[PDB]
């Protein structure tokens, strides 16, 4: 209310061709003048003919030259068209893991909304915040056995060793739920006793 | 002022560096800032330093939910000309 | 002697073969001469522009 | 076109804004190569530095941090890709990014990667020990995670003898070898096609005006200005049609950064 750059140079790149286009309209390209009702004026039919090719020549090049540069445009609006759909189909209608493709952050969900010749999606992702260092430890050694987290990391305290999730602090006690054993504990190197 | 791009005249060069304003080119950049018209090497960014160890973790304890845009041209207008009436 | 362009003229370092009169680059635009009268090479490099 | 001379240029203001339109689009041709190369590379907030030491579990990136006794601080790797790859109005502009910035948001986003893993590419950096990350991405292809802890040593060797093997496969680049040459070829076909007639007398425009006169050397002049726009309007559409297919490998670049090293895939 108070950005859509974008759109607005598509907007405006087609006009300034529009434009161009027209304003030949008033070029000799090597005549006496720019107008017919000029050149079948003061020019007999065998004279005419060489003024009117000149001026046929020019415009048929510009007209191509217009022709030329609205394919290579349109391949472009093409390619970001296809772009759009693809997100329309992977951010709205799901939830989409590949990073900084529908954000910045994890993504959590998106919305549509129209624009005039194109479209907005607003982008909706978790960030984390107010980060605290623990120190770690890959392994637990208990009974000569080694004890791996199921789904989270070892993390301590200064004096206590809990289990969090790794994204989100929640310290757990460490029991035989939420940690699995394999080996003995010789052979992981950082190994700590608890 | 001389620059890899050319020679740069009304304005001045300073040594400190901001993010690109006007590029200019290898390189530099200019702005209105310091007024009139300065020169300089653009910033690439801050400088975060992480506290790497053999040991030691950082977790986080909270979270914000974001929101950003993002914009796509879809079509353009559609023309058509008759050539014989141009 | 029929050689018409412009530029500045400075003195060379080439050697030519004593029957040829000017020097030509890659893609094919003069960049050397001979004078005539004292038959010394002379580079030709363009009139600074941009 | 004309070139100097003063009965061209009146000649070709007759053909309306066929020049602006080329020079209109030759510059944003140029202006569409820094926002590839700020697409591609500028992806990182900070910039990053590895600690001094360097305690990475064994595993060893020497090869591919930069090498701080250099002016440009370049990696070995990127030292031995180095090596491996004015006229009549055509001038080149230079990038404006040199290339030891380059060489600076590499090392940064590799120092990223090494000292924090993922969690860069989402928000700040949150540090973990290397094994750890290793034992987290051994999780994301299935693999059971002790597989790391206890084979450590050899997972290490065998990155080591890999990396090893990358510089002697060095010591290929053709795909922007290719580039290089395809941009210098069309330049060359561009001043060549200043020596021709067209159908004139002849292809210099000071010899066919210092023998004829004026109302029979415009007749020879219009031909060497019709050809000579034909061959700009030429070259010009290609570098249009050349640069559409840089910029969606410069798109895929810059998903691969994201995906490939910002994170998992
Ligand atoms: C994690 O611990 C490290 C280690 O002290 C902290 O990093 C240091 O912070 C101080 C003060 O900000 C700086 O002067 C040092 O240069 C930092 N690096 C070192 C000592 O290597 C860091 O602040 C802690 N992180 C959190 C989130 O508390
Ligand atoms: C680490 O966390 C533990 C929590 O389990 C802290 O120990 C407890 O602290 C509370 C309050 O100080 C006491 O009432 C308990 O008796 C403590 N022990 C237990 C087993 O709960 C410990 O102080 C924390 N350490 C640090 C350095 O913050
Ligand atoms: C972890 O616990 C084990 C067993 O309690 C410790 O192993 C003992 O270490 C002492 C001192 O080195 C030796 O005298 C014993 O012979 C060891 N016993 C066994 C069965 O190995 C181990 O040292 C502890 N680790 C740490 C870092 O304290
Ligand atoms: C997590 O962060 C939120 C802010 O995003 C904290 O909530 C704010 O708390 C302050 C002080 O109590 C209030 O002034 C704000 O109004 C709160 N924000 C909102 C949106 O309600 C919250 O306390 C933090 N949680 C922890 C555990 O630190
Ligand atoms: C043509 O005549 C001129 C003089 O009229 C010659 O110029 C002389 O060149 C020699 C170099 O060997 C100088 O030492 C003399 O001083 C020059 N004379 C003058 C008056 O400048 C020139 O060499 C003659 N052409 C040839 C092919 O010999
Ligand atoms: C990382 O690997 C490099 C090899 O690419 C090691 O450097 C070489 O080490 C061998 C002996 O181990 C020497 O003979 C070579 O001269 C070294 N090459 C150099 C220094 O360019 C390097 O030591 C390894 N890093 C660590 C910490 O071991
Ligand atoms: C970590 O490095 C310290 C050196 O400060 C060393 O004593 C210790 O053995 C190392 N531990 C691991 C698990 O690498
Ligand atoms: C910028 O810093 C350099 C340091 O080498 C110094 O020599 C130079 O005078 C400074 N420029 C200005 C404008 O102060």
């Amino acid at each position: 209310s108070s950005a859509l750059g974008k759109l607005q140079d598509v907007v405006n790149q087609n006009a300034q061709a529009l434009n161009t286009l027209v304003k030949q309209l008033s070029s000799n390209f090597g005549a006496i003048s720019s107008v017919l009702n000029d050149i079948l004026s003061r020019l007999d039919p065998p004279e005419a003919e060489v003024q009117i090719d000149r001026l046929i020549t020019g415009r048929l090049q510009s007209l191509q030259t217009y022709v030329t540069q609205q394919l290579i445009r349109a391949a472009e609006i093409r390619a970001s068209a296809n772009l759009a759909a693809t997100k329309m189909s992977e951010c709205v209608l799901g939830q989409s893991k590949r990073v900084d493709f529908c954000g910045k952050g994890y993504h959590l969900m998106s919305f549509p909304q129209s624009a005039p010749h194109g479209v907005v999606f607003l982008h909706v992702t978790y960030v984390p915040a107010q980060e605290k260092n623990f120190t770690t430890a890959p392994a637990i050694c208990h009974d000569g056995k080694a004890h791996f987290p199921r789904e989270g990391v070892f993390v301590s305290n200064g004096t206590h060793w809990f289990v969090t999730q790794r994204n989100f602090y929640e310290p757990q006690i460490i029991t035989t739920d939420n940690t699995f054993v394999s080996g003995n504990c010789d052979v992981v190197i950082g190994i700590v006793n608890n | 002022f001389q620059t890899r791009a050319g020679c740069l005249i009304g304005a001045e060069h300073v040594n400190n560096s901001y993010e690109c304003d006007i590029p200019i080119g290898a390189g530099i950049c200019a702005s209105y800032q310091t007024q009139s018209i300065i020169a300089y090497t653009m910033s690439l960014g801050a400088e975060n330093s992480v506290a790497y160890s053999n040991n030691s973790i950082a977790i986080p304890t909270n979270f914000t939910i974001s929101v950003t845009t993002e914009i796509l041209p879809v079509s353009m207008t559609k023309t058509s000309v008759d050539c014989t009436m141009y | 002697n029929g050689l018409t362009g412009t530029g500045v003229l400075t003195e060379s370092n080439k050697k030519f073969l004593p029957f040829q009169q000017f020097g030509r680059d890659i893609a094919d635009t003069t960049d050397a001469v001979r004078d005539p009268q004292t038959l010394e090479i002379l580079d030709i490099t363009p009139c600074s522009f941009g | 076109i004309c070139g100097d001379s003063t009965e061209c240029s009146n000649l070709l203001l007759q053909y309306g804004s066929f020049c602006t339109q080329l020079n209109r689009a030759l510059t944003g041709i140029a202006v569409e190569q820094d926002k590839n190369t700020q697409e591609v590379f500028a992806q990182v907030k900070q910039i990053y530095k590895t600690p001094p030491i360097k305690d990475f579990g064994g595993f060893n990136f020497s090869q591919i941090l930069p090498d701080p006794s250099k002016p440009s601080k370049r990696s070995p790797i990127e030292d031995l890709l180095f090596n491996k790859v004015k006229f009549n109005g055509l001038t080149v502009l230079p990038p404006l990014l040199t290339d030891e910035m380059i060489a600076q948001y590499t090392s940064a986003l590799l120092a990223g990667t090494i000292t924090s893993g993922w969690t860069f590419g989402a928000g700040p950096a949150l540090q973990i020990p290397f094994p750890m990350q290793m034992a987290y991405r051994f999780n994301g292809i299935g693999v059971t995670q002790n597989v790391l802890y206890e084979n450590q040593k050899l997972i290490a060797n065998q990155f080591n003898s890999a990396i090893g093997k990358i510089q002697d496969s060095l010591s290929a680049l053709g795909k922007l070898q290719d580039v290089v040459n395809q941009n210098a070829q069309a330049l060359n076909t561009l001043v060549k096609q200043l020596s021709s007639n067209f159908g004139a007398i002849s292809s210099v425009l000071n010899d066919i005006l210092s023998r004829l006169d004026p109302p029979e050397a415009e007749v020879q002049i219009d031909r060497l200005i019709t050809g000579r726009l034909q061959s700009l309007q030429t070259y010009v559409t290609q570098q249009l049609i050349r640069a559409a297919e840089i910029r969606a490998s410069a798109n895929l670049a810059a998903t691969k950064m994201s995906e490939c090293v910002l994170g998992q895939s």
